[PDB]
């Protein structure tokens, strides 16, 4: 079966301020067929109670979906998105990038 | 409003 | 402007876990505004949007009515579909449906839209006469002869020329705080050396809606169109979108760039620079 694998961009709802809570964000879109895993990660470890959009899809039919939790940034923190799906071998981790 | 379709199959 | 209302279905087999799963939701624009999901505990057409709300108990009644005889019949159609591919039933699939129309700023229709897939291809077309199907295979051929038989598109017809436009104009008004304003884009460039050599100009726009946006990077006065990085449109997750738009520049020739930014919310294009 023709498959797509997803594009994963990690991202801020504002602009990060260190000690100024904000919404993390993993954007997950132009996959095929729907079942997708995805997990924020802090420091490594997975964040619990993560939300998520409801299943939609673009104009040439895959699927995207907005993943987001809470957060309050520092300099030591890291975070990161973590996605598997069938045409993936291995989990693809996508670190955040304040620049991008 | 969705659109109510009935009795329309594949 | 112009307005569009949209439905989006997807219905997914997941033989030896249960009966189809079966999501809708429904868009004015770029802005969701009911969802339903057969895996609730307790599926029903549920609010997205605060405009929806004041719609009442028969309004919600109807539409998780519908939903469930619409989630019904993609079950059937998902069998069907393996029937006609040839098809194991160990296997999972999908099924997707969209349909909605467009009006432009007097509120009348500009057209109609129905289209459906099957395992992410194209299946079967409405065509924009509404009334006649085109077909993307001789599995959907056979689609297409039932519903000529039945009738199918003269309902489909009935529905974007009525009912789809008249719903579409009253939530158009009743949301119009958030549906007819267009927040523009808060832009600005970044410079990073990648080397001594080279260094990135990126261009963002934050804080835009609605979705639609073009940025480009000219030099010289010319878009550098295959030599730009642009990522796709994202959501903030407040309604909002971001895009941004890189090129890599020789150092020192900074200046000879420009980022243009066009947008609904902005009376002019946007021309920035970098400011060091």
């Amino acid at each position: 079966m023709i498959q797509r694998t997803p594009k994963i961009q990690v991202y801020s709802r504002h602009p990060a301020e260190n000690g100024k809570s904000n919404f993390l964000n993993c954007y997950v879109s132009g996959f095929h067929p729907s079942d997708i895993e995805v997990d924020l990660l802090k420091n490594g470890e997975r964040i619990e109670k993560v939300e998520h959009s409801d299943l939609s899809f673009s104009k040439d039919w895959s699927f995207y979906l907005l993943y987001y939790t809470e957060f309050t940034p520092t300099e030591k923190d890291e975070y990161a998105c973590r996605v598997n799906h069938v045409t993936l071998s291995q989990p693809k981790i996508v670190k955040w990038d304040r620049d991008m | 409003a969705s659109l109510n379709l009935p009795a329309v199959s594949w | 402007g112009s307005h569009s209302m949209r439905y989006f279905y997807t219905a997914m087999s997941r033989p030896g876990r249960g009966e189809p799963r079966f999501i809708a939701v429904g868009y004015v624009d770029d802005t969701q505004f009911v969802r339903f999901d057969s895996d609730a505990a307790s599926p029903r057409m549920a609010p997205r949007a605060p405009w929806i709300e004041q719609e009442g108990p028969e309004y919600w009644d109807g539409e998780t009515r519908n939903m469930k005889a619409s989630a019904q019949t993609y079950r059937e159609n998902l069998r069907i579909a393996l029937r006609y591919y040839n098809q194991s039933e160990a296997g999972s699939h999908i099924i997707q449906v969209m349909y909605g129309c467009d009006v432009g700023p007097d509120g009348r229709l500009l057209r109609g839209h129905n289209q459906y897939a099957y395992d992410g291809k194209d299946y079967i077309a409405l065509n924009e006469d509404l009334s006649s199907w085109t077909a993307a295979d001789t599995a959907a051929q056979i689609t297409q002869r039932k519903w000529e038989a039945a009738r199918v598109a003269e309902q489909l017809r009935a529905y974007l020329e009525g009912l789809c436009v008249e719903w579409l104009r009253r939530y158009l008004e009743n949301g119009k705080e958030t549906l007819q304003r267009a927040d523009p884009p808060k832009t600005h460039v970044t410079h990073h050396p990648i080397s001594d050599h080279e260094a990135t100009l990126r261009c963002w726009a934050l804080g835009f809606y609605p979705a639609e946006i073009t940025l480009t990077w000219q030099r010289d006065g010319e878009d550098q169109t295959q030599d730009t990085e642009l990522v796709e449109t994202r959501p903030a997750g407040d309604r909002t979108f971001q895009k941004w738009a890189a090129v890599v520049v020789p150092s020192g020739e900074e200046q000879r760039y420009t980022c243009h930014v066009q947008h609904e919310g902005l009376p002019k294009p946007l021309t920035l620079r970098w400011e060091p």
